[PDB]
């Protein structure tokens, strides 16, 4: 249990139920007290949020090259925000807003985190990433951070084995049901959440 | 009494022996009680598909010499009585008019002690305005004897004042074209009794009794049993002088021959005088049976009175002998019930109740049935004969001979008898009878006129609107009861064509009605019947509309989430004429795009180019909002059409201002850039793009909101008309017209009243007019507020803010930049 004290937490278009900034500050602190550290945001649809928070991050087939498979997160919530929504409408064409999730890992996994300037998910970067992590892709008990596209914001890829050792809790940053597809307004990010959202220092050189 | 379909038809054939009538009574005066006596006595049963009881069929049989007393053409001793159901409270004015319009006679119930109440007075006034003949029954006599313990003379004088009050209303508002229609006890048009104990009587019933014991034709005896007639007991002489030679008081005939017998039974039985009762019963030849012979007190009194003077008999007597037949009444009610020429071929057919002429069937209401969610049309045949399979011209309210607006030439599946809760299929049905129709609920909302002549006008139409102007959020108090509410809502929406149950984007269960009261009764029906679970209901909220009244300041642009798709568009106001045409079916979504385009171009000044490039209506794929494709050489444009349309359905259902539906909003798609691969331009990508661009375009076209406005029609006596204007002057009301009924002091005031100002209107109007006013309001039009909805201090803005907060939205309305591409 890493959700703190209060009512049953659930995900809705109306927002994450029983999840206040205060409760988040409690859940975050108690995570650090048990040797966990925050590593970024993951945006997705409501059912996925429910699955991830209560059932845990589990490996699944995704639409990309095998070598780059893993769990994708972003340090900047705005980037992850863009994925916090339904990717497919229902029969009536409803596209619901999703939810931003906070992703934590055991501090013991930190030595496996690396960073690069190269654009990820691209063949020209596979070599440098394999050099940094000290073995051929895919990622395993390690992670890589770098631009999700040239001149773009940073994304972090957690190797599936490492991703399954995460602890994920709801964010206090809401999605906008009346503006699905819009960008994250910085003013809607609670000042007290920004205060606990510093990222760890990643290694630029292999071990 | 059980009957077969054949026996019913052979009875409906003799229209001269039919009685179309209703019951005018306050619910607290034992309305349903007296109605029960009738159905348990003359109720017609039939020797699968259930309906909501709307009408009851009764059968009464009389003598050759009884029928002789009928001053209208008769044929046989059998009589079919149609008891049309009536609303419980006057507030349901629209359906009060509905019932009266299909009736020709009325059984008016009045209390002994309290006399004529304000409600019954107002309703009778309307019934008379419909040229309906009244017959009175003075109820709750028991209370005068058991509680008040009045004297015979006191009881008589009380009836006298009562009868007087009723005729003061009758002589004042009854149409001069019907002659003296006042009620007189001596003429058998007035009955007395107590529905509670199930007994009642008329002077005629007692005149028949003493007709022999005095060797006198009951016509003369009847005349004596009321008024200043006195039978001196000592001399055995009849007199008109209330004192004998010595100046001693003489008891009137009514008190001596009618009240006395009753008073003595009430006294003997309630005083438990076991020695007097038997003698008194044999005297009146009232025989008891087994168990009954051991009863005492009220128990015995109810049995004795019940078989001494069966209530239903006294009522049926008046109904058959005095209430007009369809033949008689339609001769003077035709002109009034026809919205056309009086010498018309159809109007004449209605005057003559001609079964041979063109069909003139009137649909008063739609009735919920067990046959799925379908409704059976309830009404009356005023001319010709309706038949199963017969093809009829369904003429809606907005229909007019010439145009084909609001017209549906279809075929009646099955014509059925509405035997209360049950249904019996028949072949045909001649004019003069009440009947139900199957397979019309999809062409008539509630009221309509069915014809067979291509030159027939609608019959006096009853204005109605389905527009949900008020609504509330319904929520269970116990989470487990959720499923019961879900089915309860689907059930409530089936028991009434004018009720709307839907779910907002947020997921809320919404219940919308046509008025404050209408919505009120629905929420009570839901929490007690359709659902039955403890419900949490929010205060009533008025439905508004979001609109624009200028073109977008600049082109609206929005990108898809994947950044590979762009939609350029512009919003602009749609003319009220066009919005009205759309709402009135003139400009139809299901219409041929070319036939529709020609209409919009020729009749509404549209570029036929644009009119042919309509992508959809909205919301619900038929609303007064349009997407127009004005793009040029956009590759794969058609591959996102389904997505764009879908997005528009959601954007129009709940607008950017405060979640209210859009209206009169035209969206011009100017340009579209798409990714070559379909993988990157599916619904997930296009929908949000179109929806956001729409919001951006809407906000750039100087946004406004519209408020719903009622059309109120109020009937009121000249004296209290002043109160009508008093109330309207603080409800932003706008007087349309004030007309007076020729001869009577009855005024009809029509005025516009904003729906958001109508909360508690009937209650305030009640006091301001002493209950004399008869309200009747239907949705009329939407009205654009002048103030800026974006300004929190203005009237429109004030409305927006309160709504925003209530929905938990951000207080301030979003700027177009939010939905515009962020760059
Ligand atoms: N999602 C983000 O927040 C994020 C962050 C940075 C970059 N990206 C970019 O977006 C692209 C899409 O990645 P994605 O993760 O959105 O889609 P994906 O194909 O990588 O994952 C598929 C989906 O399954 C869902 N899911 C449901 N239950 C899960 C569970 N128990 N464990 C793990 N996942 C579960 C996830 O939420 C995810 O949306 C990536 O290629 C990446 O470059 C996304």
């Amino acid at each position: 249990a890493f959700l703190g004290d209060g009512g049953d937490v659930s995900f809705s278009t109306r927002g994450t139920q029983n999840w206040t900034v205060e409760r988040l500050l409690q859940a975050h602190r108690q995570l650090e007290e048990r040797g966990y550290v925050f590593v970024g945001y993951h945006g997705t649809f409501l059912e996925a949020a429910q699955s991830i928070v209560f059932g845990g991050v589990r490996a699944r087939s995704q639409d990309l090259d095998a070598i780059w498979r893993g769990f994708y997160i972003a340090g900047d919530p705005a980037l992850a925000y863009g994925y916090a929504q339904d990717q497919e409408p229902d029969a009536r064409g409803r596209i619901r807003n999703g939810a931003l999730l906070r992703v934590y890992v055991p501090r013991s996994s930190l030595p496996g985190f690396y960073r690069t300037s190269l654009t990820l998910a691209a063949p020209e970067a596979a070599g440098e990433v394999e050099r940094l992590i000290g073995h051929p892709l895919p990622l395993r008990l390690d992670a890589i951070t770098g631009p999700h596209e040239e001149g773009g914001r940073l994304e972090t890829i957690l190797g599936w084995p490492l991703a399954e050792r995460t602890v994920v809790i709801p964010s206090a940053i809401p999605t906008d049901p009346r503006n699905v597809g819009g960008d994250l307004d910085p003013s809607s990010i609670p000042d007290k959440e920004q205060a606990i959202s510093a990222l760890p220092d990643y290694a630029s050189q292999p071990g | 009494v059980a009957f077969t379909v054949d026996q019913m038809r052979s009875l409906m054939d003799k229209v001269t022996n039919v009685r179309n009538m209703s019951v005018i009574a306050h619910v607290d005066h034992g309305k349903s009680t007296l109605t029960d006596s009738l159905v348990q006595r003359a109720g017609i049963i039939s020797a699968g598909i259930t309906i909501k009881s709307t009408a009851i069929s009764l059968y009464s049989e009389m003598s050759d010499e009884d029928v002789k007393e009928i001053k209208q053409k008769t044929d046989g001793n059998s009589f079919l009585i149609n008891l049309i159901d009536s609303p419980g409270h006057v507030d349901f004015s629209s359906e009060v008019t509905a019932a009266l319009r299909v009736t020709d006679g009325a059984l008016v119930v009045v209390d002994t002690i309290e006399g004529v109440c304000v409600q019954t007075e107002t309703v009778l006034r309307q019934a008379l305005g419909e040229r309906i003949k009244p017959v009175v029954v003075i109820n709750k006599v028991d209370r005068a004897l058991l509680e008040l313990q009045v004297s015979k003379e006191d009881l008589y004088q009380t009836f006298a004042r009562t009868v007087e009050s009723v005729n003061v209303i009758v002589s004042t508002y009854a149409d001069e074209v019907l002659g003296d229609v006042q009620v007189y006890p001596a003429r058998g048009t007035v009955a007395f009794g107590s529905g509670l104990h199930g007994w009642a009587f008329t002077i005629r019933q007692f005149a028949t009794r003493y007709a022999k014991k005095f060797g006198v034709d009951k016509a003369k005896m009847m005349d004596r049993l009321w008024g200043d007639s006195f039978f001196n007991p000592k001399t055995k002489k009849w007199t008109n002088k209330d004192t004998d030679a010595e100046g001693k008081p003489l008891e009137r005939a009514f008190n001596m021959f009618i009240l006395d017998p009753i008073f003595r039974l009430f006294t003997a039985i309630m005083n438990f005088k076991k020695d007097e009762i038997p003698v008194l019963l044999e005297k009146l030849e009232i025989v008891l049976k087994g168990d009954e012979k051991d009863l005492e007190g009220k128990a015995l009194l109810k049995v004795v009175m019940r078989k001494f003077l069966p209530a239903a008999d006294a009522l049926l007597e008046m109904i058959v002998l005095h209430l007009p037949s369809p033949v008689t009444a339609q001769a003077y009610r035709a002109e009034q019930l026809y919205e056309g020429p009086a010498d018309d071929a159809n109007c004449i057919a209605i005057k003559n109740c001609d079964p041979k002429a063109d069909l003139m069937l009137y649909v008063s209401k739609m009735v919920p049935t067990s046959d799925k969610g379908r409704f059976y049309a309830f009404g009356r045949v005023f001319a010709g004969t309706v038949k199963s399979g017969q093809k009829v011209r369904i003429q809606g309210p907005n229909y007019v001979p010439g145009k084909k607006d609001d017209l549906f030439i279809k075929a009646i599946q099955r014509v059925v008898l509405m035997m209360g809760r049950f249904v019996e299929p028949i072949d045909d049905c001649p004019a003069g009878n009440i009947i139900g129709l199957v397979g019309i609920d999809q062409f008539l909302l509630k009221t309509g006129t069915l014809t067979t002549s291509e030159t027939a006008h609608n019959m006096k139409v009853m204005k109605f609107s389905v527009s949900p102007v008020v609504q509330v959020a319904v929520e269970v108090k116990n989470a487990n009861d959720l499923p019961k509410l879900v089915e309860g809502l689907k059930r409530l929406s089936k028991s009434d064509p004018c009720v709307l149950t839907y779910m907002s984007e947020s997921g809320e269960h919404i219940v919308a009605g046509t008025g404050e009261l209408h919505l009120e009764i629905c929420l009570q029906d839901l929490e007690h019947d359709h659902a039955g679970v403890p419900l949490k209901i929010s205060p009533p909220v008025v439905a508004y509309r979001e609109t624009v009244e200028s073109e977008s300041s600049q082109t609206a642009l929005s990108k898809s989430p994947n950044k590979h798709n762009r939609i350029y568009l512009k919003a602009e106001p749609i003319d009220e004429e066009v919005s009205l045409a759309i709402e009135n079916g003139i400009i139809n979504p299901r219409d041929d795009f070319k036939a529709r385009a020609r209409i919009m171009a020729d009749d509404y000044g549209w570029d036929v180019t644009d009119a042919r490039k309509i992508w959809c209506f909205g919301p619900d794929g038929n609303g007064p909002n349009l997407v127009i494709d004005q793009t040029k050489a956009v590759q794969y444009l058609h591959e996102i059409k389904d997505s764009v349309v879908a997005a528009f359905q959601w954007a129009t259902k709940e607008g950017p201002i405060f979640g209210e539906e859009m209206r009169s909003v035209r969206v011009n798609i100017l340009d579209v850039t798409l990714h070559a691969d379909a993988i990157h331009r599916g619904g997930g990508q296009i929908i949000p793009t179109m929806r956001r661009a729409t919001y951006a375009g809407f906000l750039l076209a100087d946004p406004k909101i519209q408020e719903p406005v009622f059309l109120v029609e109020i009937q009121c006596p000249e004296q209290a008309v002043g109160g009508i204007y008093s109330v309207l002057n603080k409800k932003r009301g706008q007087v349309v017209s004030e007309e007076q009924r020729p001869g009577t002091p009855l005024f009809t005031v029509k005025a516009y009243l904003p729906v958001n100002e109508s909360f508690g209107f009937t209650g305030e109007l009640r006091q301001a007019t002493g209950g004399q006013a008869f309200p009747q309001m239907v949705f009329d039009h939407w009205s654009t507020l002048g103030s800026d909805p974006l300004d929190p201090t203005s009237k429109a803005g004030e409305i927006v803010l309160a709504a925003r907060k209530r929905h938990g939205m951000k207080e301030e309305v979003p700027g177009w930049q939010e939905y515009y591409d962020k760059l």
